[PDB]
DNA sequence: GATGTGTAGCTACACATC
DNA sequence: GATGTGTAGCTACACATC
């Protein structure tokens, strides 16, 4: 049975390698030339040091902490191999896709 | 002209030509120190500082990567460092300078920092970015500073670490990485874990102090969700530690690290870890392959097989240098014994002919070395460490012996005696029992033979105890029951012929298998079922008569027992299919399906869910199971919020469901039919989850119905079929699904959920080859809701878009023939 | 040998703009 | 959120120079 089952098995492993996470990750996923340092426009200087005003320039406290620590979940390496093998008799394997 | 005006002209001249290129920066530094020195003699010190500042301010509003800004930044950084260099090497040996040099430097840097800080909280991203940038590149060269200026720096930075822009958040750490000697570390440890920008973590990772206290958080990034951030700990951090890994890292973490990199999903991370082992660590230990193995705890590590192979491929030259003279076999250690395993199996797989001839002893001679360690372990009396050391060696040699060339008749018969006397030992640990049977299997060249020999080892071990029980009760002790079944399992794992051919098992079964199934001990019960499951795969009638009892064990059995029982049932169906259910004297499948549900539904035991999940997928793939209601019950357990906590279950379905649909049209069709009702049940779950108010609420523990919908469009899309007959371009599998979704649209209540669907309906695939009548039906349902309901402007647009695509499609059809 | 040099390409990842 | 485009960090080969 192995002949063509082999390739189709090899097809899904390489295609779905990054979708292992499941869940939302199911999606394949996926100028100025010069300055004149002599001119004076110092009123431009006051523009730089302007106060924030209504601009936020900060991160919402929601985004400042995350419980996952942006780590990667434990990987069980669910590949075509782990599927073909039986449960109590790993050596022998069943011929799904037939 | 005025002195003050002359200074400006001089300094402005510098920046004008420094922004053009990096050419004459060396000169400019010398000029600036000159202009400064001229100003301080004329008393106009504060005039030079003023113009310098005002000229730097001109570049702050420039974006990042604006080539001009960088040039000036590097210039300003070089000028401060230049002024400090003159100060350091002067303080070294040259006596203090009469010209108040340190004071001028101290006063200039303090004044400059306070200037650039005036725009630390500017509304502009670029301004804030370039304020930190200047401080980063000049931070090391500041030297001494006033306390108040020190407090103002940590404050402005501790608030910028949580800035809105990542770009500015990066530069915020660089300024902190300097205040690190042991509050600064505290912050970076927090940013390397919670900052949502991979590049901010990376910055906090590479630039962290790497102290004994901070070392765990750094290595933690080995599993960072970012590909780069993982490749770096191998290519950058572990290299920087060189040999300090083996001395200043606890092995349990050490082993975990090497296990991840090798088994990572990205080719770029494996190599980066492989190259660390073969190239860096081998050169760090002067090419001593043994010492390298001494570091990688060979006895306990489970990756030595993976690490060594990558090395053998990375250095095929050292391969020929291995040494195995008869003189050794005296100092054989776990490292050398394992080396023997690693090398021999590698040569066979890759077919290195030259070595196999003389680099390895004959079968007859290897048996002499193997047995030698058996007698030294079991036959005659840091004791436990020694006992383990021998077992490991016995194991390694045994593994190599399993794949030998046994055309040599003397070696085989020699080996055969070694294993038979070993397997006959009662105190042989399970790791050696397993390989022992594996070896004795490779010696028979006759299944019946292999069985006859094995069965003999079992019955002898049985009778030995029974005959010893003859004092003054015709059954072996409990312990003996474990040993016989442990050997019976592996022996049966290798038989591939019915029971009618081998009568000794039917005796063995009535002897110890079935009495174990009825035993009062968990472990023995679990073993009895395992052996029973191995025998069922051979004789079908033995399985049919055992379907009921097996299903019962699952229902009323504890976690462990129910664990092993459910697996057997899956394999029985795998080989025989439906020949063991639904028939005279055969159990009805409806009862078993109910037993699959209760486990799949069961959430108190997660691991058992995984098997029910994995097992059922396999059976649907094999086309033995065909129950829409059951298959529908599967996908629900994927999206359900109750199973989100079972990490293993999610990855199991995430891989089996996509392949199942794309495999065979009938499989995808089964999704299409039952892909609408599932969406409804899930919408209700999300609605009840979001609305319900409970302390234990994880409303984010479920994909929103819009995402879930896109998912069901993905699997039902006929373009994703692998066969692609060419006649599948007209497959109406996806349309019929959407029609079924539209027919359910009337049953959802929340407007938000309704929109979540309508915004994603256009992901479908329409073709003129598809069945005409089916498109007309899809148009009328879309036409039915297009007007008869109230729509959000967004929902109408998408819906209208769909309709006109239909109408534009019917235009492509009828006008034909 | 190792050490640079230049050139080419690659991919996951940012930010830009609407 | 969906885009198009830019960017970071490699990764490889041909090479010199000592």
């Amino acid at each position: 049975m192995s002949i063509f089952e082999k390739d189709l098995m090899a097809y899904f492993d390489e295609n779905l390698n990054r979708n292992w996470r499941g869940r939302e990750h199911w999606k394949v996923r996926n100028k100025v030339l010069e300055i004149d340092f002599f001119k004076t426009d110092d009123s431009f200087e006051d523009k730089v040091f302007a106060s924030k005003g209504r601009t936020k320039i900060d991160m919402p406290i929601k985004n400042r902490k995350n419980d996952t620590h942006y780590l990667l979940p434990d990987d069980f390496h669910f590949s075509t191999d782990r599927i073909t093998r039986l449960f109590i008799k790993p050596g022998q394997k069943m011929s799904l896709f037939s | 002209i005025d002195i003050n005006t002359k200074i400006f002209n001089s300094v402005a001249e510098v920046f004008q030509k420094a922004q053009g290129s990096y050419a004459g920066h060396r000169k400019h530094i010398a000029v600036l120190k000159k202009i400064q020195s001229k100003a301080v003699e004329q008393g106009y010190e504060d005039a030079f500082n003023f113009w310098f500042d005002k000229l730097v301010t001109k570049i702050l509003p420039l974006k990042k990567n604006e080539i001009i800004g960088d040039r000036i930044v590097k210039l300003v950084a070089a000028f401060i460092a230049s002024l400090e260099r003159e100060l350091i090497l002067a303080k070294k040996q040259n006596y203090k300078l009469t010209n108040d040099e340190e004071g001028i430097f101290s006063r200039f840097v303090d004044q400059f920092i306070r200037h650039v800080l005036r725009g630390v909280e500017s509304p502009d991203k670029n301004v804030r970015f370039r304020v930190l940038q200047l401080l980063a590149v000049i931070m090391d060269n500041i030297g001494e500073i006033d306390e108040s200026l020190f407090n103002l720096l940590i404050l402005s930075l501790n608030k910028r670490i949580y800035d809105r822009e990542p770009t500015v958040r990066i530069q915020a750490v660089f300024c902190l990485t300097k205040f690190q000697d042991e509050e600064a570390t505290r912050t970076l440890v927090a940013s390397i874990q919670n900052d949502p920008s991979a590049e901010v973590r990376r910055a906090a990772m590479l630039n962290l102090i790497n102290d004994n206290n901070t070392r765990p958080y750094i290595l933690e990034r080995a599993r960072d969700v970012n590909i780069v951030n993982r490749r770096l700990v191998y290519s950058r951090i572990l290299k920087s530690m060189g040999r300090k890994c083996f001395d200043d890292i606890e092995p349990h973490i050490f082993d975990q690290l090497i296990e991840w990199g090798l088994e990572d999903r990205e080719l770029s991370v494996r190599n980066a870890c492989k190259r660390l082992i073969a190239h860096d660590w081998l050169n760090a230990l002067d090419g001593d392959l043994i010492e390298l193995l001494e570091k990688l705890d060979v006895s306990r590590s489970s990756v030595c097989v993976k690490a060594i192979e990558a090395l053998f491929q990375s250095r095929p030259d050292i391969l020929s240098k291995i040494k195995f003279p008869e003189s050794i076999w005296k100092d054989f250690t776990v490292e050398i014994a394992f080396l023997f395993r690693a090398i021999y199996l590698y040569c066979l797989d890759n077919n290195i002919t030259e070595m196999l001839e003389e680099n390895f002893p004959e079968a007859s001679k290897l048996s002499e070395h193997l047995n030698h360690y058996i007698l030294l372990r079991y036959h005659h009396n840091q004791s436990h460490f020694d006992y383990n050391t021998l077992e490991f060696i016995i194991e390694q040699l045994s593994i190599a012996a399993e794949r030998y060339d046994y055309s040599d008749e003397v070696g085989r018969r020699s080996m055969l005696t070694v294993v038979r006397n070993m397997l006959a030992l009662t105190t042989l640990s399970e790791p050696l029992i397993k390989i022992g049977i594996r070896v004795m299997k490779s010696l028979s060249i006759n299944e019946k033979d292999f069985v006859t020999m094995a069965i003999e080892i079992i019955n002898d071990i049985r009778d030995d105890d029974i005959e010893k029980q003859e004092s003054e009760e015709k059954e072996a002790s409990s312990a003996t029951i474990v040993l016989c079944l442990t050997r019976s399992s592996y022996m049966l794992e290798l038989v591939n012929t019915p029971l009618t051919e081998n009568i000794l098992i039917a005796s063995l079964m009535d002897t110890l298998i079935t009495p174990a199934v009825r035993n009062t001990a968990p472990n023995i019960r679990e073993l009895g079922v395992k052996n029973l499951g191995l025998c069922c795969l051979l004789d079908v009638k033995l399985a049919i008569d055992n379907m009921y009892i097996l299903g019962m064990c699952v229902s009323k059995g504890n976690a462990s027992l129910k664990y092993i029982a459910l697996q057997v049932i899956v394999d029985i169906f795998s080989v025989h299919g439906n020949t063991v259910v639904d028939g005279e004297g055969k159990v009805d499948s409806i009862s078993l399906h109910k037993i699959f549900y209760k486990v799949l539904k069961n959430n108190g035991l997660p691991e058992c869910q995984v098997i029910a999940a994995e097992g059922l997928c396999k059976l649907f793939l094999a086309d033995v199971f065909t129950d829409d209601d059951l298959f529908e019950t599967l996908v629900l357990s994927y999206f359900s919020p109750i199973n989100s906590s079972n990490e293993a279950l999610v990855q199991a379905f995430a891989f089996c469901i996509p392949v199942y649909c794309f495999s065979h049209p009938a499989h995808q069709q089964r999704m299409s039919r039952t892909a609408a009702d599932i969406l409804l049940r899930l919408c209700v779950l999300w609605d009840d989850l979001q609305s319900s108010v409970i302390p234990e609420v994880d409303r984010e523990a479920m994909l929103k119905p819009n995402i879930i919908f896109q998912q069901l469009l993905f699997w039902t899309d006929p373009r994703n079929l692998v066969n692609q007959t060419g006649s599948t371009k007209k497959d109406t599998v996806q349309l019929t699904f959407l029609i079924d979704v539209l027919k359910i649209y009337a049953q959802i209540e929340k407007k938000e959920i309704k929109k979540m669907i309508i915004t994603n309906i256009n992901a479908i695939f329409l073709s003129s080859e598809q069945d005409y009548s089916t498109l007309k039906e899809l148009l009328e349902y879309s036409d039915d809701i297009a007007e008869n309901d109230n729509l959000d402007n967004v929902s109408k647009n998408a819906l209208d878009k769909l309709r006109n695509n239909l109408n534009s499609l019917i235009e492509e059809i009828n006008e034909r023939s």
